């Protein structure tokens, strides 16, 4: 977290799943978005249900997939025109050139 | 020392919250401290980090008026115990983090 009021920082959650990091990325400020050396993605989410301070300081990885190559970047914004569904747009850039 | 206000008797630290925000003036003018020993404490301090901080709240705004109470006195030719006990509670738990916020 940021807490202005307090200066300092804190902290609201962690993942305990000892995964080795490739990259990150914020989704939709509940869920966040994560790559791993074994070539693979996941979901953590913040808790909803914060019944005590343990189960609120413990992020639950919420959905799996091998993505069979390795995320090195990514970022936001789309690649078409803005016609103003789907709900927001991740890109991600690779070591084989798989966008 | 440090057990008194932290054993199984342990209704005087939520009992001071009444000792503060409804007991009389003169009882409130040595009520101040009485939790002094609970915030010497590290533990009661963390039993009670968020409930102080009602009770900060309250201190506070009552510290406020003594600069309005005594200097206006003083400002006429041109008590504060309570102000020295006052300032007896809040200095070991003025170190204690998030307690700031409403500080600052």
């Amino acid at each position: 977290a940021y807490k202005p009021m307090e200066g300092n920082f804190e902290e609201i959650a962690r993942d305990f799943n000892p995964n080795w990091m490739s990259a990150v990325e914020i989704l939709d400020d509940d869920n966040f978005l994560g790559a791993e050396n074994a070539f693979n993605l996941f979901v953590c989410q913040k808790d909803s249900a914060a019944t005590t301070d343990e189960e609120r300081q413990h992020l639950q990885e919420v959905g799996l997939f091998h993505l069979g190559e390795f995320v090195n970047v990514f970022c936001h914004g789309s690649l078409v025109m803005q016609n103003l569904p789907t709900q927001g747009s991740v890109l991600f850039g690779t070591v084989n050139g798989m966008i | 020392e440090t057990a008194v206000v932290f054993q199984e008797k342990e209704g005087i630290v939520e009992n001071l919250f009444k000792w503060a925000r409804e007991a009389d003036q003169p009882l409130r003018t040595y009520s101040t401290g009485l939790l002094g020993g609970a915030m010497e404490n590290q533990d009661i301090a963390a039993n009670y980090r968020d409930e102080n901080s009602q009770l900060v709240a309250i201190v506070l705004r009552r510290l406020r008026e003594l600069q309005l109470q005594e200097v206006a006195l003083r400002q006429e030719n041109k008590p504060a115990i309570e102000q020295r006990l006052i300032l007896q509670y809040l200095t070991p738990l003025g170190e204690y983090q998030e307690l700031l916020p409403i500080f600052m």
